[PDB]
RNA sequence: CCUAAGAGUAC
């Protein structure tokens, strides 16, 4: 009855982007980017590459509730460093280790006889 | 450079690999992935003409539509959202129908490899269900006794795990870490000893044990994770392993356009 | 900045208790008779003994620089120079009590982070300790 | 076993039950 | 004692509850449908008129 | 529906569970409500 | 709804699934559990009655109840748990997940504490993080047991400019008690910053909770051999010295107490020695249990449980009692048909002294169903009661 | 699997249960308050089949 | 009802190692754990899915139909 | 069952040997050709007894015959029990799990739980939800709930085989974790 | 619910992949509260889900007749022999994160019922609707759309 | 539509 369709996990609603950006007002320099029809799956993995960063000085995801598939990036950089820029190099980073490991289990696998 | 491979066991169904040099977070959402945001072919309509079996229209649309499909170029079909045509057309979609009757006397048994497929693949791989018995037998669909006839029509569609699970692909996928707790993220429960009480794992084998007199390693962080993919059969589990990359590696992506476009 | 405290201290007995990675630990300085120590160290990331000899320094800031937390922590970026770049193990906490002890002993109570501190002498030199953060420096 | 008049285990005894519900029945009562 | 002191009143709702972490303490989750059927009515004023217009 | 057909009703501390019910009925089968112990079941 | 606090004024938040939800802490002045319970929900239709519901049967402002002048509402069920584990001394906390819980706090000011540790590794204790949700200048000042300013056992609580100085933080802190923190924040910050730090206390440990796990199963309920042989030893002493009273009394030897007579003297001595048999048993499981185990983290928690509990499943059920007293003779001067006549003995009047673990025998199997018939009985009873003398 | 025992009426599945009552032709006595002149009182439930 | 078509929790097809394991059962008399490791079935949720399954549709076809075409 | 003095023994033992339990059995098998021996035969030969409240009154009956028939290193595992330190039997316990009813028999390990526990169990495996009927499709009942694959459970009771549960379960098999996993 | 009156409501629905797994990939088809078990002292739930475990590797039935030889020692042994933990604890790992959970979940098969009682036959609301004839308040029971 | 009875849910 009150079920909502599945497909909304993973479908942008009508006229709602993938991101939106807000500056935080806590802290210097630092937004909060809500990232829609996402889930812990992406959540972690940018806060990992955004941690292994050393101009990022706070870097945190929040997932606000298990209904809706969305979530909450808060990300703050030195000064000097945009928080998009951070983005920016953490998910080319993410996209490069992938593209390795794509690589390595294909070269791995072609060494197999008894598949 | 980047994250290492080492596959110990290869299968047509299974993969038993050690993923190192890789981020934990990396290695969990590649496990995600593959469970969830692999796109799969399984049959998310049925017409049904008739049905003079025991068992119900739904129930049997059910037992049907978790009947494991072919999808090696599943990537050269079209999700039925975005796609031109009303409802189902050849670019989006396999047509099966699935007729059998009662003639004999003893119990037929309606398997799935019954389900003929109807549109016209144009060249692609898709649509048939998977097979893995040796008397070439599929899923037990139904039974009929004598004189039982089951007519019905199936749309099959192309689908993620996360709109429902009847198109995963990647059944249980062994992941572990550690296995000596090097890295003490566990505390381990026990009466007497945790070392007796706790069945050694079979991945501590391809690791140093520890030395019981050095100090924690509080700098170590955690890589080498042993991981053992399994395949449903609709795509070869090192497919499985590709796509999950592919698809992790789309979602970043994706990110990285929306945030240049905005 | 300046270490506010300073001295040598021999560790008399270590009190695991019901934690596996936290001891607590009573300490007799060995230049001052009156001056002694009961702090909780995080064993496990800092390995403590019966016997041993801990140089124990508390300061109101860890920058070599004199004064100008409040300030936000910032994980340390490579090169920068910091006090605790001299000693073993760093901990950070506010002192919560002033007790007299007697007419010339005084003990200060510190707590990092829930890691409690209880530091006892005579006043002429646990003076410049004052109800205020401070770190704890310690090094083997 | 091969003795006849040897004296029955605990698990000897669910036979006999069995026998039981084979004539009675769980609504022998109001049959009968 | 059944139609004064107390009776059947409308505008109200019964069903199952269910715990939520990620909710406040002074909030409680309203089902879709619930939500739709119990009304509240606003009496049309400048401050409100748009929204109000929307809703219509 | 074995339950039902093996019931028997009480007409109305007669609600406890009595010693000699042992083994002719349920020592721990009994609704909740006004019927506890009231209603049994063989 | 017995009482004000039973019918209370919400806030609506539209929820895509058919039950209402509800906070985990304001459950317990409605009564409700989620094993089925329904719950009403009315809507005000004039601002007049909007407004005096807001401002006067709102949830925060039914925080403290005029029942007891004490807060009737209070950290419960996972998050009491996840809050006793949480404050431990040897929970540390790394960078990574210091961010996510500092991020889930909605009210954090942004600045990341200093860590208690600094070298070798910054790790944060959990007193430090859960300090983040504690509003700025509450002091709470609780002095337990065997405390002093220093906490050997880590037991009190002393809360200083709203950080936790020491103190394990469980159900005499957080918890629905007078003097607690619950209390103390809605009598120094108002009921709104009460509310609000029931929402950041529930976010914070619930998020540590679930990155750390929390369990329970059978072995949980299993003591070590040297125990059970000395629990087994106690059941056996307590049933020895019964034997002796018996005796006693069957010479009549036995004096009767003054008020009562000689029965009444027996069964109460009788039933005294099996009860401090029970109570000895259970203390010294609960002390064979180590700290790992996890129903003595929730009983140490205060989140659910008891000490009777421990005892009954670990040690010895105990004595069951039918109106106060042993159980009956419902046959001719015998309890069962499987005891002889005048049978006097623990086992033939209904002393369960296996445990919950062990497994019952039959004849003590009926004797708790015939304990638990009667606690059905009394409930209904006293529910039907307690609702006429209410009205 | 079904096992009867139970009645069609008008099509639908009664079920007769088993009504409790006190045994006929048995002496039973029982103490009586204090307040009440009689102290016991035996009673039987005579009845003939 | 009849034997389902993927285990519950992993989702390992056990629709088709039904009349396997009955003649595993019958023909070569292996006890049931045995018959259940031949099969593959090597995790316990797949072991319960096909262990515990109660093949209910011999009875429902043992009545006669009510539409004999 | 009956217990007789059986003096070739010198002891108090059950009137019903290994003989009987295997004509029952050979009896039973040819049920799934020899003289039959149905529980009328036990009855008939003063084998078992029906004893009621009244005649139950005067009887002691023994809970288990292989630990109360025979005369007088322990498993600690194993629940404490008593021999009752008496040899006077007249009565022996067919089965001590026959004191339970229909729906309590479904119970797993009913001695392992609080009697109030298995009291609900009783009451609410009758609103459980599985198959009631095999004819449900011939039948026009105004409310029927059927499962779509009902589970005979891992934990089975001997007396619930006599109850057609493992033909017609009212339940499944799910893999529960106990966890505090997410609060929710 | 259980077989031991565990009665509960489903509170919320994870999919697989946040579910918490074992090294096994094996994920729960449900997580039920522990503060459930000390209050109740359901210990007959554990016991069955031990049994139920090793029924399920070993493929026999599991005998859980109450007054058996059956004890809790010798299924943690034949669950050992199988290769896992005695007492049924298995190490778990976060769905969200895939790091291990710091303690170790109780895990395993248990026959749970499913009961009649469903929200959608609970759920009832009303605005405004039919009338009672008489006392013109609105009509009892959510069949007749009553208040 | 009314009345009555019964079964059941949460206390
Ligand atoms: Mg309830
Ligand atoms: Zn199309
Ligand atoms: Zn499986």
């Amino acid at each position: 009855m009150n079920a909502p369709d599945r497909f909304e996990l993973f479908l942008l609603g009508e006229g709602e982007s993938k991101l939106k950006i807000d500056p935080d007002t806590k802290a210097p320099n630092a937004v909060v980017i809500t990232f829609e029809k996402e889930d812990h799956t992406l959540g972690n993995l940018i806060r990992a590459e955004l941690l292994n960063d050393r101009k990022v000085l706070f870097a945190a995801y929040k997932v606000e509730h298990p209904f809706f598939a969305r979530f909450k990036l808060r990300i703050q950089t030195t000064e000097g460093y945009d928080p998009k820029d951070a983005l920016k190099n953490a998910c080319n980073s993410i996209i490069n280790k992938l593209g390795a490991l794509k690589t390595n289990f294909e070269t791995e696998w072609n060494l197999q006889t008894l598949a | 450079e980047g994250p290492q491979v080492k596959i110990r066991e290869a299968s047509k169904d299974n993969v038993d690999f050690i993923l190192s040099n890789v981020d934990l977070a990396m290695a969990n959402s590649l496990r995600r992935v593959m469970i969830a945001e692999i796109p799969t072919l399984a049959i998310d309509s049925v017409e049904v003409e008739t049905n003079t079996t025991v068992l119900a229209d739904e129930f049997i649309a059910h037992r049907l539509g978790l009947i494991p499909l072919q999808s090696m170029d599943i990537e050269q079909l079209e999700y039925s959202r975005d796609c031109f045509c009303e409802d189902h057309c050849d670019k989006c979609s396999v047509v099966l129908t699935l007729q059998a009757f009662g003639e004999s006397e003893s119990t037929t048994n309606v398997y799935s490899k019954d389900l003929v497929i109807v549109s016209n693949l144009m060249g692609r791989n898709i649509g048939h269900p998977i097979i893995q018995d040796k008397e070439g037998n599929g899923v037990l669909i139904c039974k009929l006794r004598k004189g039982q006839e089951l007519k019905l029509t199936c749309v099959a569609k192309k689908g993620i795990a996360k709109e429902h699970a009847k198109w995963g692909p990647a059944a249980a996928i062994e992941f572990e870490y550690d296995p000596w707790n090097k890295l003490k993220h566990t505390d381990y429960w026990y009466e007497q000893d945790s070392a007796k009480e706790w069945p050694q794992s079979k991945n501590c084998e391809y690791e140093d044990p520890p030395n019981e007199g050095d100090p924690f390693d509080y700098k170590a962080q955690a890589d080498t994770f042993y991981m053992n993919v399994e395949s449903v059969g609709s795509i070869p589990v090192d497919q499985v392993v590709v796509r999950g990359i592919d698809t992790l590696q789309k979602k970043v992506a994706s990110i990285l356009l929306a945030l240049t476009q905005m | 900045s300046n270490t506010l405290f300073d001295d040598i201290f021999q560790v008399s007995e270590v009190d695991p208790g019901r934690y596996n990675k936290v001891c607590r630990i009573e300490a007799a300085s060995t230049t001052q008779d009156q001056c002694k120590l009961t702090l909780d160290i995080n064993v496990e990331l800092f390995p403590v003994a019966a016997q041993d000899s801990l140089t124990v320094t508390i300061a109101s800031s860890l920058n070599l620089e004199d004064t100008p937390a409040t300030r936000s922590w910032r994980p340390p970026q490579a090169g920068d120079r910091s006090l605790a770049d001299d000693y073993d193990y760093v901990m950070y906490g506010t002192a919560y009590k002033f007790e007299e002890v007697s007419k010339d002993l005084i003990a200060v109570y510190y707590s990092f982070g829930g890691l409690l501190m209880r530091l006892e002498g005579n006043y002429r030199n646990l003076n410049n300790l004052k109800q205020e953060n401070a770190y704890l420096l310690i090094r083997r | 076993f091969e003795d006849e008049s040897a004296p029955i285990t605990a698990e000897d005894s669910w036979a006999v039950i069995s026998a039981f519900f084979r004539e009675k029945g769980l609504v022998s009562q109001q049959l009968d | 004692r059944g139609n004064l002191m107390g009776k059947r009143v409308d505008f109200s709702a019964r069903t199952v509850i269910s715990g939520d972490p990620n909710l406040e303490l002074d909030q409680v989750g309203v089902p879709k449908s619930i939500a739709k059927t119990l009304t509240y009515p606003e009496v049309v004023t400048p401050y409100n008129i748009d929204r109000l217009t929307q809703l219509v | 529906t074995l339950s039902h057909l093996r019931r028997t009703n009480t007409p109305i501390k007669p609600r406890q569970l009595h010693n000699t019910h042992w083994g002719l009925v349920c020592p721990a089968e009994t609704p909740e409500g006004q019927a506890c112990g009231l209603v049994k079941n063989l | 709804s017995l009482h004000k606090m039973s019918m209370m004024a919400h806030r609506v938040k539209v929820i895509p699934y058919s039950t209402f939800r509800l906070n985990l802490s304001v459950t317990s002045p409605y009564n409700a559990d989620f094993d089925g319970d329904e719950m009403n929900l009315h809507v005000p239709q004039s601002e007049e009655t909007r407004a005096e519901l807001s401002q006067l049967c709102a949830v925060p402002l039914q925080i403290v109840s005029p029942q007891s002048n004490k807060p009737c509402m209070g950290i419960v069920q996972d998050t009491l748990c996840g809050i006793r584990k949480l404050t431990l001394r040897d929970t540390f906390i790394e960078l990574d997940q210091v961010l996510n819980m500092l991020y889930w706090v909605p009210d954090w000011d942004g600045v990341i504490p200093t860590p208690a540790i600094i070298k070798p590794k910054p790790l944060w204790s959990g007193k430090q993080i859960l300090s983040v949700a504690i509003p700025n200048g509450i002091h709470l000042q609780r002095f337990d047991e065997g405390t002093t300013l220093l906490s050997p056992k880590d037991n009190g609580m002393l809360i200083i400019d709203g950080q936790i100085i020491f103190g394990v933080v469980e159900k005499k802190t957080v918890g629905s008690s007078n003097g607690g923190l619950i209390h103390v924040v809605t009598r120094e910050k108002g009921p709104q910053v009460c509310a609000k730090l029931f929402g950041n206390i529930q976010k914070v440990v619930n998020f540590w909770l679930l990155h750390n796990g929390f369990s329970t199963g059978i072995g949980d309920t299993i003591a070590d051999g040297p125990t059970m042989r000395e629990i087994t030893e106690t059941i056996a002493e307590a049933k020895k010295k019964v034997l002796d009273v018996t005796k006693e009394a069957q010479a009549n030897l036995l004096t009767a107490k003054h008020g009562m007579t000689l029965r009444e003297s027996f069964e109460d001595n009788v039933v005294r020695f099996l009860n401090e048999a029970r109570d000895k048993a259970g203390r010294l499981a609960e002390v064979n249990l180590k700290d790992l185990n996890n129903v003595k983290q929730m009983v140490m928690a205060g989140s659910k449980g008891s000490f009777i509990n421990i005892a009954q499943m670990s040690a010895c059920v105990g004595q069951q009692s039918v109106e106060g007293k042993r159980i009956a003779f419902g046959f001719v001067d015998r309890t069962l048909p499987h005891f002889s006549k005048d049978d006097y003995s623990p086992e033939s009047k209904g002393f369960v002294e296996n445990s919950y673990l062990r497994g019952l025998t039959p004849q003590e199997f009926f004797f708790h169903a015939m304990g638990g018939r009667e606690g059905l009985i009394d409930t209904a009873v006293k529910t039907a009661e307690t609702g006429y003398i209410q009205r | 699997f079904d096992m009867g025992g139970y009645f069609i009426i008008n099509g639908s599945e009664k079920v007769l249960i088993a009504q409790e009552r006190s045994a006929g032709n048995i002496v039973q006595v029982f103490k009586k308050a204090a307040p009440s002149p009689i102290s016991h009182v035996a009673e039987i439930r005579s009845a003939l089949e | 009802m009849i034997v389902p078509v993927r285990c519950f929790s992993c989702g390992k097809v056990v629709g088709d190692k039904w009349e396997s394991y009955l003649n595993l059962l019958q023909e070569d008399e292996l006890d049931e754990g045995t018959a259940l490791s031949r099969l593959g079935l090597k995790r316990y949720c797949c072991r319960r899915m096909i262990l515990t399954h109660v093949d209910l549709i011999e009875k429902f076809l043992r009545y006669n139909p009510l539409e004999k075409r | 069952f009956i217990v007789e003095d059986d003096e070739s023994l010198g002891h108090k033992e059950l009137k019903v040997r290994k003989g009987h339990i295997a004509k029952l059995m050979a009896t039973e098998y040819q049920d799934i050709d020899v003289e039959e021996y149905t529980w009328s035969s036990l009855l008939n030969e003063g084998l078992v007894e029906y004893i009621d409240a009244e005649e139950e009154e005067s009887i002691l009956i023994a809970m288990q015959p292989e630990d109360l028939e025979p005369a007088e290193d322990v498993d600690p595992a194993k629940r404490i029990r008593v021999s009752h330190h008496a040899t006077t039997f007249t009565h022996c316990e067919i089965h001590p799990s026959m004191i339970l009813g229909v729906a309590a028999s479904i119970i797993p390990f009913p001695d392992h739980n609080q009697s109030p526990r298995n009291t609900y169990q009783s009451a609410m495996g009758k609103q459980a939800m599985g198959v009631f009927l095999t004819n449900y499709n011939v039948r026009m009942d105004t409310m029927a709930n059927i499962l779509y694959y009902p589970q005979k459970p891992l934990g089975t009771t001997r007396a619930m085989e006599y109850l057609k549960f493992r033909e017609l379960p009212a339940g499944q098999n799910a893999i529960v974790a106990i966890a505090c996993y997410s609060g929710y | 619910a259980s077989r031991h009156g565990q009665k509960g409501t489903i509170g919320i629905t994870y999919r697989r992949e946040d579910m918490p797994f074992t090294a096994e990939g094996i994920v729960p088809d449900l997580i039920i509260n522990p503060h459930a078990i000390p209050s109740r002292m359901t210990v007959a739930h554990l016991i069955e889900c031990l049994l139920s475990k090793v029924a399920a590797l070993s493929g026999n039935e599991g005998d859980a007749s109450p007054f058996t030889d059956i004890t809790v020692e010798g299924i943690s042994k034949l669950l050992r022999e199988h290769g896992y933990q005695s007492r049924g604890f298995e190490v778990m790992y976060n769905g969200h994160t895939g790091k291990k959970l710091m303690a170790q979940i109780f895990f395993g098969p248990t026959y749970y019922q499913r009961l009649r009682h469903m929200v959608d036959d609970k759920i009832h609301a009303r605005a405004r609707g039919p009338m009672q004839v008489l006392t013109r308040q609105p009509v009892e029971g959510r069949s007749r759309d009553g208040g």
